[PDB]
């Protein structure tokens, strides 16, 4: 008995490790990329002026 | 034999609410838990509206 | 570049503010390999986890 | 409307928290958070129709 | 009731694998074709020197 | 002289107003990484995906 | 069939970002070259008051 | 404990290096146009001697 | 001897690996920080070219 509560405890709490690595990577690399793009923007914008 | 029974407490309400232990402590600290719960996503909205 | 705009680059800090903090968050969620880790971020998940 | 988690997401909470009382009716802490996730809800309806 | 309850337990694991798998043959297109712009903004920095 | 002059300037004046512009939405779409980013943008898609 | 549902709405919104930057390239120089050019009108009637 | 006050400390205190950097670049190069601008002024003074 | 020796062998060191991943945790920080300053700072060395 006591191993389906821990299985059903286990099946409540972990979260899927390779769903959100590669999820979280998803999201966190685009955001990267708008990361630099932001900053190249900026000596884009600038440079503007001379 | 007690700590299997459902316990009756005398609430603040006057209230008697028969509980086991540990679930009123559950009751107790989720409701709590409820309290931040929901204000993450409100907060947020007014977060995100005021942006 | 008087009430919308100036922001923006302003902004862009603060776009990446939140998203670095929420991505650190959620490595750490994929560090301790749990669906949530704050009693109040899904409180009846918690519980019944309780 | 733009991926929000404000009204959209809000009406969907409520439902959640409903099926978690319904699969938990025994369980009274899913009636409060479910009640007061409720009142989060309409508030938010009201607050945004003033 | 073992080699019954056996099967059955491997049963819960190979669709369990499987489910993923059909993920991990998801995840494999974005891990792929979204590093690849991760090496076209890489891409950009060399170009940038 | 002064008018043909006076016409010039204040175009580019418009156009180096409109060019930061263009820039910008640019890069708000990056932050995001999605094609839109408001209901009006393209109500289909938007609504839709509701 | 939901995870199915989830990949073919983010083809409705997602966007790549490498043209975006790559449009980025040609409008930037060009609106630099454009803000660079007007000033030269001013520089012909300034070397006409010499 | 004593893990977890730490980290509550820092957050209360805590700066980015990259937005600081960030950031003065902006108000780094846009100083710097102003400096311009009122090198500007002093080609405005230069001018009233014709 | 050995039986009690055991006992406090794996609990120390089940302590020890796990005490630590909370150091691993606030770790992050630092290497999410460091990583992305660092980055940030390669990117202004990119200006420098």
């Amino acid at each position: 008995l006591s191993v389906n509560v821990q299985s059903i405890k286990s099946n409540v709490i972990d979260v899927d490790y390779g769903e959100a690595m590669m999820n979280l990577m998803q999201v966190q690399l685009a955001y990267q990329a708008s990361l630099k793009a932001s900053t190249t923007i900026s000596q884009l914008s600038l440079l503007n002026y001379m | 034999q007690l700590q299997y029974d459902k316990v009756n407490f005398y609430n603040e309400d006057g209230t008697i609410d028969n509980l086991t232990m540990e679930e009123y402590y559950r009751k107790l600290t989720g409701k709590i838990a409820s309290d931040g719960e929901n204000n993450n996503v409100v907060n947020s909205s007014n977060e995100t509206l005021y942006n | 570049m008087r009430i919308t705009n100036k922001l923006n680059f302003t902004n862009s800090v603060n776009n990446s503010m939140g998203g670095q903090s929420a991505l650190y968050q959620i490595s750490q969620q994929l560090a301790s390999g749990l669906k949530i880790q704050n009693s109040y971020e899904d409180a009846s998940t918690y519980i019944d986890n309780t | 409307d733009l991926q929000n988690t404000g009204i959209l997401q809000d009406l969907e909470n409520y439902n959640k928290a409903w099926n978690d009382f319904a699969s938990n009716p025994n369980e009274n802490a899913t009636k409060i958070a479910l009640v007061k996730a409720s009142q989060t809800l309409t508030e938010s309806v009201n607050n945004t129709f003033a | 009731s073992k080699d019954s309850t056996q099967a059955m337990i491997d049963t819960r694991y190979d669709t369990m694998a499987n489910q993923w798998l059909q993920y991990e043959s998801i995840l494999n297109k974005l891990n792929q074709q979204l590093n690849t712009v991760t090496n076209m903004i890489n891409a950009a920095n060399n170009s940038n020197n």
